[PDB]
This record gives C-alpha cells, sequence and structure tokens, in this order.
RNA sequence: GUGCCUAUUCUAUCACCCCCGGUUCCCUCUUUUGAGGUUCUUCCGGGGUUUUUUACGGGAAUAUCCUCAGCACGUUUCUUACUUCUUCACGCGAAAGCUUGGAGGUUACAGUCUCAGGGGGGAGUACGUUCGCAAGAGUGAAACUUAAAGAAAUUGACGGA
RNA sequence: GGAGAACGUACUGGUGCGUCAGAGGUGAAAUUCUUAGACCGCACCAAGACGAACUACAGCGAAGGCAUUCUUCAAGGAUACCUUCCUCAAUCAAGAACCAAAGUGUGGGGAUCAAAGAUGAUUAGAGACCAUUGUAGUCCACACUGCAAACCAUGACACCC
C-alpha cells in the first residue's frame, strides 16, 4: 500500500530533568490523517532507555539497568517522558548467582510523594567469607527473615516519602544501593545488594505544572 | 531514499530492536522502534525458504538476515538492539539453530552492534 | 586403643574432655556465683544457669536474663565465684 | 543382580522423604531432582572473528559482564542423557565418589 | 585474631561557623598553550538548613535503624541429626555385600517385646467370609499340578549397548 | 502443621494496538493458522496457576509428606539448667489413629497438562510407539478410601564395638 516509511513519520522521545541524556530517544509512528493521529498510542508505549546511557555519557556499570518509560506528552517530534521502572535482565543475577550458597530476595512497595506507587524489589548472594571454612556458609530463616525486615523498613520509609524523579537520582547513583549496604553489614553480610526490579504499580497522570516540574527544560 | 524522517540515517545512531525468535522450525526476525506496538516488519527464515525442515536453520537465516538489512537500511534503523528468544517457557533457553547465523549476519551485513538479549520467559507449567 | 594412662583415672587431659553425663560421674555442670548490683553495695546468690531472674532488691530489677545456657548477666553486674 | 545401593537417591540417611521431580527438559518423563546429575553451567557466545566483528561493533562496555554469556542450567537423567553420550556406568567405585 | 553502626549539631572553637567542591596576578612544582592541592595560606562557591545529600561517632547529643543488643568469620569443645564418608573393625556374610549403636559383636548357636515366614506351581483364589458408599480392602483355601523355582558371583556369549 | 494475607512470575485465554506472507508443527511431514487476517512484537487486562535457578548425600516431618512473604495460630524437637516428680517403664493381640497416586460420592473448579475419544502419520499389521490435538481426570472445596518397587526391598527396643 503506503509501505512503512511513507507511513510512519517520526519523532523524538525526550526523558524528564535528571536525565543527562534528554531528546534521548526517537520513534516513529504513523502518518496521522483524519482522526487519526500518532502521539497517543505512545503514551501507552514505554520505553527502556539504559540508566548509564542516559544518565551517564559513560563507563558506570549501572548500564545494566534501563528505564521503563511512558509517554506524557508530545511536542512537535518531541515527546516528554515519565519514569516508571528502571528494571535489568536475566544474566546479571545468574553471572552473580552462584550455587550451594544463599539467597535473600524482598519487596516492598512504598508510595512516593508523587503517588507513584512502586513495588521494588531486591537481592543479595552469601560468602564463606576471608576465610569461613565451612562447606557452603549460608544463614537461618531467622536471619532472613531479619534482613528482610530491616530492608524492608528502610526502602519504604526512605521510598515513601520521596520526589519520584529524585527516587530515581539516588537509585542511578545507587546510594541507595549502598544504603542497604549500610544496614546490612552488621549482620550476616552476604556480598551484593542490588534494586533487581522496580515497578510502576500506581500513577497519577499528568499536570503540565508537574511535568515542568519533572521535565524541567529541554 | 525513503528516509522521510529526521535522519541523517547512518550518520547518527538510531537504535529499533529485533526481536529474533527461533523455534525449532522457523526462525522470526521483527523489527521494533520500542515497544512493537508500532511494529516495524518482521521477516521469517520459513519466509525466506521453505523446506519443512530447515527453516530455524542458520543457512535460512543467514539467508534471512541479509533481506531484513536491506530493509532496514532503506528505512535506516542504524542500530539495533537484539532481544533473541527461543520458542518460549519450553526449551532449555537455546533457540533454534539459525539464531548466530544471522546475528552474526546483520553485523557481517551493516550493524554497529549495542545491546543484546534473551527475552525468552520464565515457566510456572 | 587404651594403654598408658587407665579408665578409672584420667589426668591432666583427661577430665576435661568427659562430657556431662558422661563425665565418670555427671556433676552439677552449672554452678553458682555471686554477683552485685552497682545498684547498691549489697549482692546476690546467682545460678550460672537460671531459666529466670535475679532481682536487686537495692531496686527491684533483673540483672540477667533467661536464656538456654548461662544465663545472661549484663549491666555492669560483676560476679565472683565458689 | 543389584548395582548401585543409593539408587540415584541421596536421601535414604537423612531427611527428605520424598523429593522434587521434575519434567526432564529434554525426554520429559516426570523424575526426582537426585537422580538426574546436574551441572548448571554459565555459557559462551560466538566464534572468534564473528566476536572480532562485535567488537570492534562492540560499541558495548561494562557492569559486571563486559559483554554478557549465557547460562545453561542443565540436568541429565537416563532419558536423555543416554543418547547424548551422557552419564553411564563408569568403572566400579566411581559410580560411588563425587567430583573435584 | 578477623569483618561489620543511616544522616545533622556543640567543644580546645568569637573557630572559612562546620562539612564539601573549586580558582588568572591562591599555594607548591628547572613541567609552564601544563599537573596537584587548600580542616596549608588565601579567595570564592555549594551543601549542613534540601545531610531523608550519602559523607557521623575523643567527649556529647540529635535524626535513627534497632545485636548502631552484638552480628558475622576464624579457632576450641560437646550434646542431638544427618551424615556423607574417609576409613577401619575382625565381624558378619554365599556373595553381592553389610554401621550410629551396618546384615557386626551368634550353630562358641540365648538382652525384650513383636510381626512374618516356612519347595515350587495351583491362587492369594475360590459365591469362603467379614469391612467398605464404591472401588475393592480385610481376612483367606483345598482340589488340581509339578522338579524345580530361586540367589549371588564367575566366566563366557551377545547387544537395535 | 494449620489458618491468613501479599506476590513474584509464567502458562494462557484475552484484550489493545503494530504490522504482515507467512505461520505452525515434524522422523518425513502430516493433520494445524492464514492475509476477515495467522504468527509476530509491544502495552495491557482478564483468568486460573504455580512458587521457578536459588538449594543441597542439605533441613524438617510418625509415616504419608513437607520450599515468597508477612500475618498469624496453636504444635514439635533438640539443646540448657542443681527444676521437680520415684519407676513411673518396654514392647505390644484385640482394639483404635494416621496412609502418596489414583479412584469413589457431594461441590467447587476451567488454565494447563492431559486417561476417554479424535485426528494424523505409520506400519506388515497397528486405534501402538512417534506426531496433532483433545474428552474424563488434574487443582480445589468437600467427602471417603484403602489398595501404592508407600525403599534405610533391612520390626522395634537394647549395649557395645
Amino acid at each position: 500500500a503506503q509501505e512503512a516509511m511513507s507511513r510512519k513519520e517520526w519523532y523524538d522521545v525526550v526523558a524528564p530533568k535528571n536525565f543527562e541524556v534528554r531528546q534521548f530517544a526517537k520513534t516513529i509512528c504513523n502518518k496521522t490523517q483524519g482522526t487519526k493521529i500518532a502521539a497517543d498510542f505512545l503514551r501507552g508505549r514505554v520505553y527502556e532507555g539504559n540508566l548509564a546511557d542516559l544518565n551517564k555519557t559513560q563507563n558506570e556499570d549501572d548500564a545494566y539497568r534501563k528505564v521503563k518509560f511512558t509517554v506524557q506528552e508530545v511536542q512537535g517530534r518531541n515527546l516528554l517522558t515519565q519514569f516508571h521502572g528502571m528494571d535489568m535482565t536475566s544474566d546479571r543475577v545468574y553471572y552473580l548467582l552462584r550455587k550451594w550458597c544463599t539467597t535473600i530476595e524482598a519487596t516492598v512497595e512504598a508510595k512516593t510523594a508523587d503517588g507513584y506507587g512502586l513495588r521494588l524489589f531486591l537481592i543479595a548472594f552469601t560468602k564463606k567469607q576471608e576465610n569461613q571454612l565451612s562447606k557452603n556458609c549460608y544463614a537461618k530463616t531467622r536471619l532472613v527473615k531479619w534482613v528482610r525486615m530491616r530492608a524492608t523498613n528502610i526502602i519504604r520509609r526512605r521510598l515513601a516519602k520521596l520526589d519520584i524523579n529524585d527516587a530515581v537520582s539516588l537509585l542511578t547513583r545507587n546510594i541507595l544501593r549502598d544504603r542497604l549496604a549500610k544496614r546490612c553489614n552488621p549482620i550476616i553480610p552476604l556480598r551484593d545488594l542490588r534494586i533487581r526490579k522496580v515497578k510502576v504499580i500506581r500513577t497519577p497522570k499528568f499536570d503540565a505544572q508537574a511535568l515542568i516540574a519533572a521535565h524541567g527544560e529541554v | 531514499v525513503k528516509y522521510y524522517g529526521s535522519s541523517a540515517g547512518k550518520d547518527q545512531l538510531v537504535y529499533g530492536v529485533v526481536h529474533i525468535y527461533a523455534s525449532f522450525n522457523d526462525t522470526f526476525v521483527h523489527v521494533t522502534d520500542m515497544s512493537g506496538r508500532e511494529t516495524f516488519c518482521k521477516v521469517t527464515g520459513g519466509m525466506k525458504v521453505k523446506a519443512d525442515r530447515d527453516e530455524s536453520s542458520p543457512y535460512a537465516a543467514m539467508m534471512a538476515a541479509q533481506d531484513v538489512v536491506a530493509r532496514c537500511k532503506e528505512c535506516g534503523i542504524n542500530a539495533l538492539h537484539v532481544k533473541m528468544r527461543a520458542t518460549g517457557g519450553v526449551g532449555t533457553k537455546s533457540p533454534g539453530p539459525g539464531a548466530q547465523a544471522a546475528l552474526r549476519a546483520l553485523a557481517r551485513a551493516g550493524m554497529k552492534i549495542g545491546r543484546i538479549e534473551d527475552v525468552t520467559p520464565v515457566p510456572t507449567d | 586403643g587404651f594403654f598408658d594412662s587407665d579408665l578409672s583415672y584420667p589426668t591432666v587431659r583427661t577430665e576435661r574432655m568427659k562430657h556431662k553425663r558422661r563425665r565418670l560421674v555427671q556433676g552439677p555442670n552449672s554452678y553458682f556465683m555471686d554477683v552485685k548490683c552497682p545498684g547498691c553495695k549489697n549482692i546476690t546468690v546467682v545460678y550460672s544457669h537460671a531459666t529466670s531472674e535475679v532481682k536487686c532488691n537495692g531496686c527491684a530489677t533483673l540483672l540477667c536474663r533467661p536464656t538456654g545456657g548461662k544465663a545472661m548477666l549484663v549491666t555492669g553486674c560483676g560476679f565472683r565465684k565458689k | 543382580t543389584t548395582k548401585r545401593r543409593n539408587h540415584g537417591r541421596a536421601k535414604p540417611p537423612c531427611s527428605r522423604g520424598r523429593v522434587r521431580p521434575v519434567h526432564c527438559f529434554n525426554c520429559s518423563r516426570l523424575v526426582p531432582k537426585d537422580k538426574s546429575v546436574g551441572r548448571f553451567v554459565v555459557r559462551r557466545m560466538l566464534d572468534q572473528a564473528s566476536a572480532r566483528d562485535v567488537a570492534e561493533a562492540s560499541l558495548i562496555y561494562g557492569s559486571g559482564f563486559p559483554m554478557p554469556k549465557l547460562y545453561m542450567k542443565q540436568r541429565y537423567c537416563i532419558a536423555c542423557a543416554i543418547h547424548s553420550r551422557t552419564v553411564r556406568a563408569r568403572p566400579v567405585e566411581d559410580r560411588k565418589r563425587r567430583y573435584t
């Protein structure tokens, strides 16, 4: 018929503020005609941009994560986005897994200041220390429960009360990762600690007002 | 040029994704923007041959990868992320034969590489 | 093996090792101690195995906790032995 | 006559009365985890120069994985093992004594 | 011996107020179209208050988790499991094989209690009988029949191994 | 163990778009789906499920049997003690109380896996292996049952090696 480029036109996906790359990506959409306009279905699209790629221009090991972005406005070719999750993939976990060891996973839900309701998932793995001579060096149920109990407290407590883009700024620079580390070290230690998934559960949609505040300026 | 919007089509990176799907009877090439809500194009080894005993094959895949590159170029998807998947929640997370031939082929056939993924899903049976 | 020794008499290694109800004769493994609350110039008889409490009565409060093994002395409570 | 005591099952002495059966992902009749051998491995990708092609085209960096790799949690039992020249009567005694 | 406490503030301090970052006539450098650093002079900026930043612990508070109760390792016992099982025990066994305190410590036959078993086949069946909704369980034969049946090892043979 | 809650996540089914000449399945294909439009991709929902690698001669459990969380509930064991109490016991016909699968009745229950069946294919035959599905089942509520190479084919209890 028309065929695809003939069909689709091209649009510049743009970040929110606290994003280093801001007119960061693009996307194409079908040629608008009678009734049928391009911008809509894009709000419902979710964009993964790599967390390193967006907020770093370079070397940084957080590139293991990518952020889900759903489109909040289109203005021109360009369309100003918000945060929906920062996730990762399989590979990390598995290189990071070691078997004949031990798992602690945890999730908490906290509502942002924003009312972006987020569920946030965490992970970390045992060790034999320097020289825990012991055959495969695990941890009790008490331990695991107790660690979760500390972990969870912080994350919700700290995350509930916070601005979303800023939830992101901490999640980027992984001061939060470390923060967990702060609580975790005097206990049974493991190695690691990561934010492995973070899920947007709830969103209170737009306000140009909210948008500028989130967007900042391109 | 069917570049009809904010090119300069290889001057700057321009990423889509090829969701590469190799079953054990065919191999699927599915080109996206960034979510297939708007799908670009999807090319198969079966689309590219018929044999009933082949079609997820490196041969076919190698062949397949060519067409795709041509169309891809034609649209200008300078760069491309690959999301390979097996058949699914079944098979041992190892896709049909062709997947390497095709993959290698895209770079061989004109892709600057960056960002590869296995995306076949996690079962509860 | 079993030559130089005596089973009957242990010696210098040989008591330390026998366990409780196979100490040649069992004997109260736990013991008692004397403890002092800095709370007062007055002090208390104590079980090194207690399951409950000591109250100081130079001020009604408890210087140790029930916990299974040796009970937990605490708080700057000073003790000596018998 | 009988050929191998534990007969796979690693539970007689202990406490695990009965234990996790699985379809074995290669044949797929349902079986208990300790009568299947496991050697859950990561897995390598590309040949040398296809990687070289991809390496130059490696506009790809670090995160704990500087170019990533696969991972196959491999679990073999009679059914598939056999054909795959995988698991059988060694010499005697190793049928009782573990890897290093 | 070993790792291990989130974030603020007073003091010798009227302190750069403190912390943090940075500079051309700040400071240092045989460099010089250059490097490094300042809780060193010295200036400026940011933060403390947004530090709920990510970065506290001489004396002390705060925010405050809440073993920031000690935790977590190493090293040392010992109760109980589970060992595995090295490895050892003769022993026991026809072997195969046989641990915690095995199938050991027994025809040198003998701790208790108990169940079961007692050629083979016929049949675990029979209107035999009793539970049981219902499967069928429970209980349970003779007739008839037959010279073996079995077991482990061994070697051999063989394999669509 | 039992009551909770929360979910992860998939399988689907579904939606919602995107597109599109093919899909799909396979020993060989064949039965499948196909341009309403198959697959496909992504969003999202719905649904019912399942707790994935972790996690292992490793834990717990009379046995059967038992793996997110929290929330619980009531339970159990071990270990600890100079606690009290004086054989309290032991093992045990009858007799009771349990027993996986599956079945079985009364109700959920619907997704899948799939007995029944149906289709292919195959064969010499083949209603079989094999395929493609697909009906009962499956999970569960609820009952009931007693049969499970229900295996440490190894009664218990004892004291040792």
